[PDB]
């Protein structure tokens, strides 16, 4: 009535390790929580995770002599008695810095409803057709980042190319220069063909300057447009292997071990 | 890139006057070659009446990387030029000549042009190198106060252990407390090898040794060696404490010694030359004093790299964060089309601006969200960024700041990447997001010490709680800590000073939101106990981001970590340079001293500073830090070059053998090879030049009768180099080295530090558990050099060169005699070893063809760089291996060797269980390193499960028995 049972309740969560419960309350509204089993293993400890301030805080659950409670005064009876208790009282009165109370509970219940096809007929033909799509999709998303790496190479490379190009054309300006100043000794009164050699070189580096701009132009788009797909790329790998790990943690359960998982992966 | 970017090669120099003369000259002609013949040859053209002095003019071009350098070294050939364009300047020579020979040297050293570095002008990093010439000035001081002694330690550092005191099992293994060793005394220019035999202790001083060897051979100048390589024993530390010497005694060999005269060794020893670069000639209210609330307002993202039509909205997802954990949460600008992205919103969070820590470490992200299906909006991120909230003047940032946004990394989830280095992108086709701060009417400065003092004291022997303290501190660092642990923690923290192990936990139960809080652990850090070594690391880790704590820390290792000590953990060090923001820390200053004072340091410093080059997020911070160490490195600069252009010639052979020469077969590219190597190019850069995996060793003439590619996996190259050493018979007739390019050697060489680790904590204990960690380097991008380990055979080959009971007859086969019987118990003690390491680790699978065993019968494997990946066993004793363990018989389960075998499988799972906290310490060094399987502390978690830490030490060996039955099919 007013104590169920830990079992069907939605918040409790059974035992779940510490990083299978970040992933829970990673990057959700503060207040929300769940119980699970304290990863000591003992009978009876229900640590409390909660969410506040933007960080995962735990709690744990003390029982003694069939009593369960925060603090040494163990007045709750069972853990579905304090937990209720403390959804429609704030965590003040235990600590003055916590404040936020139970407000959203984490459920298991939705996540069940989330899962399709809850007869085993079709649970292990979908995870094979979810894994070769998650498969063939992770094969795509690693070719496309080795040629984005590729590309950042060239560009790379490119880049220093051009700044060669402008300092070299700065030396050869820089010498041109001279000859400026250095011909003014003999137009007052061979010279010719040099300088036309000088300008013919300085001329042929300045296309072949452009023609590396223009080069690296190209390359940078193609940079671009692939950065474009290998991000578009990624959200949907994200809910691929989410349903994906979701049927191997339904089938998982049905008695099968760990050692045929790693031999089909 | 290194000759050029030809059969006849035409230069178009540029005289003064102006005379664009074009002609050939050879490649072999050196720079002082072609200028004195260019001089003759322009001396028919009209305008020579205006040529100068020859003395007075100097070549000045391009290089490949744009660097317009000054050729001042008439000494490079025209191939060591490393020009850009075929072209030639000539102008009177300016500036300094020796300074930029060394300038030439630094920046080939570092890869990078060092006119590089005085581009930029951030008062960060030029006040960066101005003051970082103290530490380099009184390195060097150091190392030249004292006689030439001084000077020859730096070049040959000892090779000692952490404790003079020999482990029970060691020294039972010489008798009476007495060693033998044979001394290889030479008296003659001409070569005459004898050799003396004296019984020496396990106490004896190298000038005692040295004093019984003189009454052998019927003030000293004479100094001992290692025969075969360059280790010497020169420093007054019992003979039984160097590394070289209690390996031979473990191994159970001789110790071969040699006699080296005193003047011999000084006058190799050249003289040092460190002149002062050219740089280093060259209204405000506390923080406190502030009243308002965080405000910071994101005016606008210049680009955004993501399909319009894919990717319907975007915003961009803040927050504080003190080092990982956030110090109020996360603040969501509204989303807006990805079009125009422009927000214009004055953000607004939780903290009060006094309440600041030093450490704010403000984390940007810009993430992607669509919504159009799923309950869960799937949240993308594009880009990242940090910003230090202080400088590095102690000055909170205000006005408005442009920041350049890296891309996400590969293999990473989180919106925000908090783990990652506060700056800006370098590149400029990356997102670029404008910030503006408020701005208080004055600059606002983080408060001294007297404002913090004065902040504590002015707010404001036990029954059984010494039990839960104890408790508490002998937990993991990344164990259960729970919100009534850290009240009491916090409650208790005045008589948590006599456990000073119990800091690394305090400091986590600390508030950094508050400024009461905080300024009252500042008094408790400053007059914390000193901790142990491996424990004072664990303060430099990501989780702690305080300059106190951090500058507590190495206060802890500048007086406890040894030479030895460092070396082992010196990948970690370097790692951990990173999670420090400011450039001028004290771990630079402190890692400098070392690297500036060892040159054992100093090589695998360089090297393993130079190998995260590649990446550009850390390419400037250790940019300067490898110039400022090659400045004042000495006269290994000219050691250093060699090997840096011989692994050049070697990664250019690769690469257009694995892309050009990809569809070809091995036959051809055996005689490809043959070609490639035998230019005088090759032959005078790989030859003549210390190994990098080993200062001592020294690689003769290279030997080309065996030297082939590896008909392998990634076609790697295998080669053979002489001993050049006058006693090589001894230790080494030809150093084989494997040259790994393409594969990634990080997570190889983090394996192999591990089981060097795991091995002296078996041997210290008392366990015998022999293991080969083999030598392993990574330098640069994909390419790594593996040693080789002499003789040795894979057990796929070895059931071809000679049925479950091949591999025993085999063993059988090379060991007739009473050394059999020894054979077996070191393939046991070894396969024990192995069995425990792999399944804690989780390294990969394990074929018979990494399975490598030696004709003594020692194993080990060919460590997999995919470790904590394949819960999971991978090595499991087959048919093949069980036969030999319990020597032959065919009721293998229940032979009491193999009970044996069982009884020495538990007994090194629970050692390594009791120094559980060192392995997990190690773990969580390399989060920022890049490594696909170690990113974030969920992956160190797999440790946590397969070490049983969770449980007791009772429920833990029933974890080990089941897992290993899980395979094994029986105890
Ligand atoms: C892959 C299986 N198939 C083969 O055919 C093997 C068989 C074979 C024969 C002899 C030694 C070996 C070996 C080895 C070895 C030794 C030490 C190692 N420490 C670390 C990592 N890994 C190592 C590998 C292997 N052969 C080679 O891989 C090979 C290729 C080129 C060689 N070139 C020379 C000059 C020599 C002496 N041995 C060579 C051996």
């Amino acid at each position: 009535n007013n104590n169920m049972s830990l079992q069907d309740a939605e918040w409790y969560w059974g035992d779940i390790s510490r990083e299978e419960v970040n992933e829970k309350l990673r990057d959700t509204a503060d207040g929300t929580f769940l119980v699970r089993d304290a990863s000591t293993k003992m009978h009876g400890d229900y640590t409390l995770t909660l969410r506040k301030g933007g960080n995962n805080k735990l709690i744990k659950i003390f029982h003694r002599d069939g009593k369960y409670g925060f603090s040494d005064p163990l007045t709750f009876s069972s853990v579905v008695e304090l937990i209720n208790h403390y959804r429609n009282e704030s965590l003040a009165q235990y600590n003055p810095k916590l404040d936020v109370k139970l407000l959203y509970p984490v459920s298991k219940y939705q996540q069940d409803q989330v899962v399709k096809e809850d007869n085993i007929e079709a649970v292990g033909k979908k995870l094979h057709e979810y894994n070769t799509q998650f498969q063939e999709k992770s094969r795509e998303y690693d070719r496309l980042y080795e040629e984005y790496t590729r590309t950042s190479q060239e560009i790379q490379m490119k880049r220093t190319a051009i700044e060669a190009f402008n300092e070299t054309i700065k030396i050869f300006e820089e010498q041109c220069q001279t000859q400026e100043r250095y011909s003014k000794e003999y137009i007052e009164k061979r010279i010719m063909h040099n300088y036309d050699k000088l300008k013919s070189r300085i001329s042929e580096i300045i296309d072949s300057r452009r023609r590396l701009e223009e080069d690296l132009k190209k390359q940078a788009a193609e940079y671009r447009e692939i950065d474009k797909r290998m991000n578009s790329i990624k959200p949907d790998l994200i809910q691929l292997r989410k349903t994906r790990d979701q049927y191997l943690m339904w089938l998982t359960q049905k008695g099968v071990r760990q050692k045929k998982l790693n031999e089909w992966l | 890139s290194g000759e050029l970017w030809p059969p006849r090669i035409l230069v178009e120099c540029l005289l003064p006057n102006g005379m664009i003369v074009t002609l050939e000259c050879l490649r072999e002609a050196t720079l002082i070659t072609i200028k004195h013949e260019l001089f003759k040859e322009a001396r028919k053209y009209p305008l020579h009446q205006l040529l100068q002095d020859e003395s007075s003019y100097i070549f000045v071009s391009v290089t490949q990387e744009a660097e317009r350098e000054e050729f001042f070294d008439e000494t490079r050939r025209l191939c060591d030029l490393r020009l850009f364009q075929p072209f030639l300047k000539v102008i009177e020579p300016v500036g300094n000549r020796e300074e930029k020979i060394l300038n030439r040297e630094i920046g080939f050293a570092i890869g990078m042009p060092v006119c590089e570095f005085d581009m930029v002008k951030d008062p960060e990093v030029q006040d960066f190198r101005r003051n970082i010439l103290n530490v380099c000035k009184e390195a060097v001081d150091l190392r030249d106060l004292n006689s030439p002694h001084s000077r020859a330690m730096y070049v040959y550092p000892p090779n000692v252990e952490s404790s003079p005191e020999l482990p029970k099992h060691i020294y039972n293994k010489l008798d009476k407390g007495q060693i033998i060793v044979v001394i290889w005394v030479i008296v003659s220019p001409n070569n005459d090898k004898q050799k003396y035999t004296l019984k020496i202790n396990h106490d004896c001083v190298p000038e005692q040794v040295i004093a019984e060897a003189i009454r052998k051979k019927t003030q000293g100048k004479y100094i001992l060696k290692v025969c075969g390589c360059d280790e010497y024993f020169l420093e007054k530390y019992p003979l039984s404490q160097y590394k070289y010497i209690r390996s031979c005694i473990m191994l159970g060999r001789m110790p071969n010694l040699m006699l080296m005269a005193k003047e011999s060794l000084y006058s190799q020893l050249p003289m040092d030359c460190f002149t002062m670069p050219s740089y280093s000639r060259r209204s405000t209210k506390s923080l406190w004093v502030i009243n308002s609330a965080l405000r910071i307002k994101i005016l606008c993202a210049t680009y955004v790299n993501v399909n319009i039509r894919d990717i319907d909205k975007i915003y961009v997802r803040t927050g504080i964060y003190h080092g990982g954990e956030p110090l109020c949460d996360n603040v969501n600008t509204q989303r807006v089309p990805c079009s125009n992205p422009r927000w214009n919103e004055w953000l607004n969070y939780d903290i009060y601006i006094p309440d600041l820590p030093r450490a704010a470490r403000l984390c940007l992200s810009i993430c992607s969200v669509k919504g159009r299906k799923g309950a869960k909006e799937e949240h993308c991120p594009l880009a990242w960024g940090n910003i230090n909230l202080f400088d590095y003047t102690d000055t909170l940032v205000s006005g408005k700041m442009a920041l350049n946004l890296w891309p996400v990394p590969h293999g990473l989830e989180d919106l925000l990447n908090p783990i990652g280095v506060t700056g800006s992108n370098p590149n400029k086709e990356t997102p670029c997001l404008e910030l503006e701060f408020d701005w208080f009417s004055s600059v606002v400065k983080f408060p001294d010490m007297s404002v913090i003092e004065e902040h504590a004291n002015w707010s404001v022997l036990r029954e059984n709680d010494k039990e839960q303290l104890k408790a508490i501190s002998t937990r993991d660092p990344l164990s259960e800590i729970t919100e009534q642990e850290k009240d009491f923690l916090w409650s208790h923290r005045h008589y948590c000073v006599t456990i000073p192990e119990i800091l690394p936990k305090l400091l986590l139960s600390v508030k950094w939101n508050s400024r009461d809080e905080v300024a009252q652990m500042y008094c408790l850090v400053k007059d914390w106990p000193p901790i142990k070594p491996e424990q004072a690391m664990e303060l430099l880790d990501c989780n702690y981001p305080d300059p106190m704590v951090r500058g507590f820390a190495v206060r802890c290792l500048e007086k406890y970590l040894t030479d030895d000590k460092l070396s082992q953990y010196l990948i970690q060090l370097v790692q951990v340079l990173k999670y420090e923001q400011y450039l001028d820390n004290l771990l630079v200053r402190f890692l400098l001293k070392k690297a500036l004072t060892n040159q054992r340091i100093g090589h695998f410093f360089f090297w393993h500073l130079k190998s995260e080059m590649h990446n550009k997020t850390v390419s400037q911070r250790f940019g300067l830090l490898l110039e400022s160490y090659c400045r004042a490195c000495g006269m290994y600069l000219k050691h250093l070059n060699r090997q840096v252009e011989a692994m050049e010639k070697l990664i250019n052979l690769t690469d257009i053998l694995k892309q050009e020469k990809k569809d070809e077969t091995q036959k051809v590219q055996m005689k490809f090879l043959v070609e490639q190597m035998r230019r005088p190019d090759f032959m005078d850069a790989l030859q003549g030049f210390l190994s990098p995996l080993n200062p001592a060793h020294q690689l003769g003439n290279l030997r080309l009768e065996e030297c082939r590619i590896m008909s392998s996996a990634k076609r790697p190259l295998w080669l053979n180099w002489e001993n050049p050493d006058i006693m090589s018979e001894l230790l080494f007739q030809n150093n084989e080295i494997i040259f790994k390019n393409g594969d990634d050697l990080r997570q190889d060489m983090l394996t192999l530090q591990i089981i060097r680790i795991m091995e002296n904590i078996w041997q210290n204990q008392g366990l015998d558990l022999r293991m080969l960690p083999y030598g392993c380097l990574s330098i640069g991008d994909c390419v790594g050099l593996i040693e080789v380990v002499r003789n040795s055979h894979t057990i796929m080959q070895i059931q071809c060169k000679g049925n479950s009971h091949t591999l025993h007859q085999w063993l059988k086969d090379k060991n007739k005699g009473e050394i059999y019987d020894a054979a077996i118990d070191l393939f046991t003690r070894s396969c024990a070893g192995y069995c425990v390491a792999t399944f804690i680790l989780g390294i990969g699978d394990r074929h018979n063809s990494n399975i490598m065993v030696k004709d003594d019968g020692q194993l080990f494997h060919i460590d997999f760089g995919h470790f904590l990946d394949h819960e999971r066993v991978p090595f499991v004793l087959t048919q093949d291996f069980l036969i030999v363990i319990s020597k032959g018989a065919q009721e293998c389960t229940k032979t009491r060797e193999f009970e044996r075998f069982q009884e020495m499988c538990y007994k090194a799972y629970l050692a390594i269980r009791q120094h559980a906290n060192l392995f997990i310490n190690l773990f969580s060094m390399m989060l920022g390193s890049g490594m696909p399987e170690l990113q974030s502390f969920d992956d160190i978690a797999y440790i946590r499960k397969t070490l049983a830490l969770d449980k007791t030490e009772q429920e833990a060996l029933e974890y080990f028995m089941k897992q290993m039955n899980d395979a094994h099919h029986g105890g």
